[PDB]
């Protein structure tokens, strides 16, 4: 918000500096509109091809960290 | 090389004795040392008896071979490996098992066969021996015998209902949801003392779910002995055969059988006090072949 949109001064904003500084400002909405320029992607189902997964690995619940104990980490060289 | 502790057995030479008398075992061996030589077949005795029971079980697709110690008596090269198998039960049926993958796996490379190996590797084949020497009865089994292959026949008196074994806890972590599975080993699960995650920790998170461990079979079958043999003044004697996994549910009560297993002791709590143990063990037999 406020992107000039104060329409009137302001002492401690830096948006308020923004005009006589010209430092270019758009809006989060006005951000994805101009992305659609740039049309940058948001990433870079078969349950029972989760299941039949699920057969290895066990169950997918599990802590997402280095550690499961299910398979032997690297330590040394 | 490499003698396992405490026994007489080497991985490396026990797998190359097993390997060796499966390509080469012939039923006129057994003809031989049955004094049975008048009797040879030309057809039966030429033919290979267990690289064709390996076939006949890889088109079939069972996963459970029954081996005739009489047999490995019969070939020269595996004289020692009976021995170690009547000593040894359960690493030298170990090694049977990998041996019998193995060959499994090896004879379908070999002959380039259609036939998948995906069911093959996943698939656990086990060894069931029998025959292994006589019965000797129950009375004189002395205590330096637990842990080796007897041969017991009788009649099934009783037979339990089906007792579930657990193999697998499936303790729970409260806070963070850390459920850790906790195989069982030797008859053992330890517990995490604080929740097995780094970020969360809490000892008391944990509570076992009972209703998600994964079981296994036990059935207890009562048999009472009919030696070959009976001593002066013995009245019959009962024994509790301790089946396993396919064999549950298999012998009925009245059946006349003849069973070979491991003669095992397990200390007998006193429950007068919890977690006060009997210096008289309990002995019983596990079960590995029922005829
Ligand atoms: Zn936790």
């Amino acid at each position: 918000r406020s992107v000039e949109n104060i329409y009137l001064l302001k002492d401690t904003d830096i948006l308020s500096r923004a005009k006589k500084n010209y430092m270019k400002v758009w809006s989060y909405e006005k951000a994805a509109r101009f992305l659609k320029n740039l049309d940058v992607d948001l990433d870079h189902p078969t349950l029972s091809n989760l299941l039949h997964n699920e057969k290895l690995y066990g169950p997918t619940d599990r802590d997402p960290r280095t550690k499961r104990d299910d398979i032997h980490y690297f330590k040394y060289p | 090389l490499r003698i396992i502790w405490g026994t007489n057995v080497s991985i490396q030479e026990c797998t190359t004795n097993f390997r060796n008398f499966l390509m080469s075992f012939k039923y006129k061996f057994r003809k031989i040392l049955d004094e049975r030589e008048e009797f040879i077949n030309n057809t039966t005795d030429e033919e290979l008896y267990y690289i064709k029971q390996l076939n006949e079980m890889r088109e079939l697709g069972t996963s459970n071979l029954n081996l005739d110690a009489r047999n490995l008596l019969a070939y020269k090269q595996t004289e020692d490996l009976y021995h170690q198998l009547l000593n040894y039960p359960q690493e030298v049926i170990s090694i049977m098992d990998q041996t019998i993958k193995d060959c499994m796996v090896s004879l379908i490379v070999d002959n380039n066969l259609d036939y998948d190996l995906d069911e093959i590797e996943t698939k656990f084949y086990k060894v069931r021996p029998y025959n292994v020497g006589s019965c000797k009865g129950m009375r004189e089994l002395n205590p330096n015998d637990i842990d080796k292959l007897i041969n017991l026949k009788g009649l099934v008196l009783r037979s339990t209902p089906v007792i579930p074994d657990m193999k697998v806890a499936f303790f729970k972590c409260n806070v963070c949801d850390h459920t850790m599975a906790v195989e069982i080993d030797r008859g053992v699960i330890q517990e995490p003392a604080r929740c097995e995650r780094i970020d969360c920790n809490e000892p008391n998170s944990m509570s076992l779910i009972h209703n998600r461990c994964s079981f296994a079979d036990k059935q207890v079958i009562k048999l009472q002995e009919t030696p070959d043999f009976v001593p002066d003044g013995q009245t019959p004697h009962s024994i509790s055969l301790c089946v396993y996994d396919e064999l549950v549910d298999s012998c009925r009560a009245g059946d006349r059988i003849e069973v070979t297993g491991t003669f095992r002791s397990i200390p007998i709590r006193a429950n007068s006090r919890q977690r006060v143990l009997k210096s008289l063990y309990k002995t019983y037999v596990d079960v590995v072949h029922v005829k």
